[PDB]
RNA sequence: GCUGUACGUAAGCGUUGAUCCAGAGAUUUCCGAAUGGGGGAACCCACUAUCUUUAGUCGGAUAGUAUCCUUACGUGAAUACAUAGCGUGAGGAAGGCAGACCCAGGGAACUGAAACAUCUAAGUACCUGGAGGAAGAGAAAGAAAAAUCGAUUUCCUGAGUAGCGGCGAGCGAAACGGAAAGAGCCCAAACCAAGAAGCUUGCUUCUUGGGGUUGUAGGACACUCUAUACGGAGUUACAAAAGAAAGUUAUAAAUGAAGCGGUCUGGAAAGGCCCGCCAAAGACGGUAACAGCCCGGUAGUUGAAAUGGCUUUCCCUCCAGAGUGGAUCCUGAGUACGGCGGAACACGUGAAAUUCCGUCGGAAUCCGGGAGGACCAUCUCCCAAGGCUAAAUACUCCCUAGUGAC
RNA sequence: GUAUGAGUAGCGAAAGAAGGGUGAGAAUCCCUUCCACCGAAUAUCUAAGGUUUCCUGAGGAAGGCUCGUCCGCUCAGGGUUAGUCGGGACCUAAGCCGAGGCCGAUAGGCGUAGGCGAUGGACAACAGGUAGAGAUUCCUGUACCAGUGCUAAUUGUUUAAC
RNA sequence: UAGGAAGAGUAGUACUGCCCGUACCGCAAACCGACACAGGUAGAUGAGGAGAGAAUCCUAAGGUGAGCGAGAGAACUCUCG
């Protein structure tokens, strides 16, 4: 995946287009990313051993990786990515 | 009375693996059941 | 059952009749069970009269 | 291979009811023997074993929807120790 | 494993015996309900595997 | 980031580099050819050796122990040498499948003939045995004809011709010609040498080496010349079994251009409208709807530690070949043919050549022998009764990439 | 797939009643009492066969020819303890296999030694307890068969106790 | 008896004694019969009165009250008197 946990991210398509957020989780078995503030969704949760109060909960859902673009933490603006070798360590490069 | 009157010994000594593999024409039965792919050979 | 020397034995063909009815039959060999030396020792073996009329020692 | 002969103890109400008479219900390898189990327990816990009993259990049929299969074939030993020995605890 | 290959064919078998004892105690604890960490099972079992393995490799 | 499908809860591992992918290894319970003996499948019971535990029984590890064939060795009967037999060791096989392709053994009927028996269906289906990646066939005892060709196989034609046939139904070639593919060799025997066995008793007759293999006849045998690794050939036949190196390929992967363009609809834009761009990359798929420019990727360019294969090089191995004579000698015997009985050849006994099986008989062997569709003569072509041989052909349980007016 | 017949035939030999109780709900489940049925059986054991149908706790979707609060149904946990019982490690019968061998287009057929094979023969434990589920198994007592070692005596050594 | 034989048996002691089956049904709703089927299913036991009797009637121990019912009591059908 071209996007990794801990990255800062812009959203290309979707209802949450134009927004940005961090990557809280990744699922390469499905090519989905779990991002803060994006695709927030209302779960109707009966009480259980945890969430024992229960309720309607706003929490983030996964959105596809192709709908998402990385941001250079130095510029703060969105950058399509390539790969280079620094010394003997592959890295990610903006362009 | 009726025609199925069960017995494990009779069942196996007639229709069983060793009785099949004793005989040239019972190894074909097993070859033919493996060729259909049956969960059970005898 | 076959001659130990020239392995001749029952082959098969038809029996034909007048009216050319075809039926099925076998031509057996004239095999005789007699001693010979299979090797430096003897043995009692099926051997054919053709092969026996000259060349093999009983 | 004592630790391989003796797989597990059998913790159930029957077993616990029976522990007070210095009897211990173990689940064991289906190829083990009573005598192997004796010497294995004597090894592994330093008890003295007086008698060893053993039964074999078929597998029970279970289901989960569309899918049936027999639970594992079980062999349950019931060791008992000489009274003048030290206990196995659980 | 590299740490394991430094051992001379008998310390390795002794560690094997010890790991077998530990594993038995864990199966026992589990059967009784007293085991909190369940993933130590796999770890000990795989340690045994490595030890038998390197023993055979040297053989 | 992970602890599968498969949610779940619990507990945990991972940039001191996890999960994952590829290669090589290790482990691989019990059954099954199943093989230590038995057995009703996945069960039972053992022996012999060494070790181990027990106070000692009881108990535990590890190795070996099937049958047959061939081969050595040792024992060993009636029977006296001996053979049989017995035992041990070294090899080898056993069984399975891809319901496919082929070689042989054996071999139907329904049906058709508008009945039906010869005949057909059909040497099909089926059984069985052998196999191999192909098999089979194959280097002229050939095909042919006023003219020659030069091993087999497969395809096009010849041709539904010639012909076979209750001359009915129906069966139905071949050669010439044209193409694919191409390749040629080895023994047997005379003759020389050694060894052993008979004393066939001064002769044979068996095991190995050399020699030599063919039709204007060739060879052995006589001589000349060369030849002893000069040069040549090779595990695809022509002898057989190994080893390295280099390159290439397959089995993981890497890099990889260009729009978050604006606006409209909209749940969402990949779509409409207006602007640009990349292209050795507009294959495919996915993404909230139809994306070359979002993602994976594609074109292109790179790369493989390890293993496997192929192509070359080297090593290694092994290698007498032309000529002139022709005293003499050899050139596949219970076969070749013939009779009888059957079968295969397109060819149903027909005038029935050719090939094969069973049984009777039974040749010449170089001034010799076979074939040319009875047969005879002449002519022409050719050397049987011994063996090997790739390629072109047939098929697809499988692997990789792909295609479809499915 | 759905009709029609059609809310029809049928609901599979037989004596139930009431009271209490449980429960959302009771002809149908549980308890009690009377009543009735079998009784060389409709009882008690146990082979073969079936293979968890046994016990406990929940449950009532479907199954049960009605009903259901129940079940041989569904879920989840448990439950089958042997030196002496029965079968093997003991024996064999009919039969089966069958080294070699004899036969035979193959494939295979027969068959000696040898080995498998009970429905038979041999073989040492009895009585009580067991309130959820096993009992000649477990427990309590008292024994029996086979063997082993430890003691204590006795005996034997190559015309040889055993 | 052939054989083997330097260890032998006696008493008392303590210890040792493997594998499979063992639940449950088992004239039955669990087996064979497609069914919770008026069918069939080997053997051991199998009491009392009267009785020759395992007959028969009633019963004991023990098991059951049979998986649709209630209520009218009509023709016809069946089994009975
Ligand atoms: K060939
Ligand atoms: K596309
Ligand atoms: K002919
Ligand atoms: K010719
Ligand atoms: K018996
Ligand atoms: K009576
Ligand atoms: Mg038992
Ligand atoms: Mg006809
Ligand atoms: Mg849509
Ligand atoms: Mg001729
Ligand atoms: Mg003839
Ligand atoms: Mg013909
Ligand atoms: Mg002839
Ligand atoms: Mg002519
Ligand atoms: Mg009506
Ligand atoms: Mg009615
Ligand atoms: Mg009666
Ligand atoms: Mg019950
Ligand atoms: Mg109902
Ligand atoms: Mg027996
Ligand atoms: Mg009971
Ligand atoms: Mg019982
Ligand atoms: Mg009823």
């Amino acid at each position: 995946m071209h996007v990794k946990k801990g990255d800062k991210v812009k959203v290309i398509t979707g209802k949450d287009k134009g927004k940005s957020g961090k990557v809280l989780a990744a699922f390469p078995k499905k090519d989905r990313v779990l991002i803060e503030g994006i695709n927030m969704v209302k779960k109707h949760t009966k009480p259980s051993n945890v969430n024992p109060q229960g309720g309607i909960l706003n929490v983030e859902a996964p959105i596809h990786v192709s709908n998402v673009m990385l941001i250079d933490p130095k510029t703060g603006e969105p950058t399509r990515v390539g790969y280079e070798v620094k010394g003997d360590k592959k890295v990610r490069v903006a362009k | 009375k009726r025609t199925y009157q069960p017995s494990k010994r009779k069942r196996k000594k007639v229709h069983g693996f060793r009785t099949r593999m004793s005989t040239k024409n019972g190894r074909r039965v097993l070859a033919s059941r493996r060729r259909k792919g049956r969960k059970v050979l005898s | 059952k076959e001659c130990v020397i020239t392995g001749r034995k029952s082959r098969s063909g038809n029996k034909r009749s007048h009216a050319m009815n075809s039926s099925k039959r076998t031509w057996k060999a004239n095999l005789q069970k007699v001693r010979i030396l299979v090797n430096g020792k003897p043995k009692k073996v099926w051997v054919s009269a053709r092969a026996l009329k000259s060349g093999k020692v009983e | 291979d004592a630790r391989d002969i003796i797989k597990r103890p059998v913790v159930t109400e029957e077993s616990t009811s029976i522990l007070d008479d210095k009897k211990y219900t173990f689940e064991v390898d289906t190829r083990a023997t009573k005598t192997q189990v004796k010497y294995a327990v004597e090894e592994i816990f330093d008890v003295k074993v007086a008698k060893v009993n053993v039964m074999n259990y078929k597998g029970k049929l279970k289901r989960m929807g569309r899918y049936a299969g027999y639970t594992n074939k079980r062999r349950k030993a019931i060791v008992t120790v000489t009274a003048d020995s030290k206990e196995i605890q659980f | 494993a590299n740490d394991i290959r430094d051992l001379s064919t008998t310390e390795i078998q002794d560690q094997e015996k010890a790991l077998k004892e530990e594993l038995f105690n864990l199966r026992f604890q589990l059967a009784t309900g007293q085991l909190e960490n369940t993933a130590r099972i796999r770890e000990v079992r795989k340690a045994i595997a490595r030890m038998k393995t390197i023993v055979r490799e040297r053989e």
